[PDB]
């Protein structure tokens, strides 16, 4: 319980966001992790938005003066992990309610249990492929989530490999892989520069 | 019961 400098992983922060040259709107969130391949990057979750982003909180002009709050993210350990373990790595239908109240479910996959906020859970979706955090316990409890069913280790993962793809406006997404998921080694977290969202992809 | 409106900023 000490460290020479930084290590703000797991403690919430507050900073302002400036888009281009627009308004300085104030955001507060929780730092969840840091990536070792390039240690200038942190993962964040903002109170209000279930999504998780990846920002270079100290190497980025866009972020405002960085304030580290004394608020504590109460660990608040989960009652029972039996159900949590049943759904890590599976495929589930996530029920979503439109503002009008109409039904709309997305077929997605529960990647694994989240870090820092333990009740919250990682998830990616098929037609929308980015890293989200939802308290899926609440979901399954109220009935808005259902589960459809289904020797010596090799080199496996290729984290740290830069990748490239083909897009329309004479451009290609350029980023690198940053994580091998424990439940399914096929999928990986990939971060694309000029974008501040974490993508979860199956690279076969 | 969750909403896609709160997904991101």
């Amino acid at each position: 319980v000490s460290q020479p400098r930084r290590n703000i992983v797991g403690c919430r922060i507050q900073h302002g966001w400036k888009e281009g040259n627009g308004p300085v709107t104030q955001w507060k969130g929780t730092v969840l992790d840091q990536v070792p391949v390039n240690p200038s990057l942190y993962l964040i979750k903002y109170d209000g938005f279930d999504c998780v982003y990846g920002l270079e909180l100290n190497k980025d002009e866009r972020v405002s003066a960085l304030e580290v709050l004394p608020d504590r993210v109460a660990t608040s350990r989960i009652s029972d992990a039996h159900l949590a373990d049943t759904m890590i790595g599976k495929a589930v239908e996530h029920m979503f309610e439109t503002e009008d109240g109409s039904k709309d479910e997305w077929r997605g996959m529960v990647l694994a249990r989240a870090p820092v906020m333990n009740t919250w859970f990682y998830i990616t979706y098929e037609k929308d492929p980015v890293l989200y955090m939802y308290q899926l316990l609440d979901d399954y409890k109220e009935g808005d989530l259902r589960i459809m069913p289904d020797p010596g280790e090799v080199v496996d993962s290729l984290v740290g490999k830069q990748v490239e793809y083909a897009k329309e406006d004479g451009s290609k997404r350029t980023g690198m892989v940053i994580h091998q998921v424990e439940a399914k080694p096929s999928v990986y977290f990939i971060k694309f520069d000029d974008d501040f969202h974490i993508y979860v992809y199956d690279l076969v | 019961a969750r909403t896609k409106q709160t997904a991101r900023k």
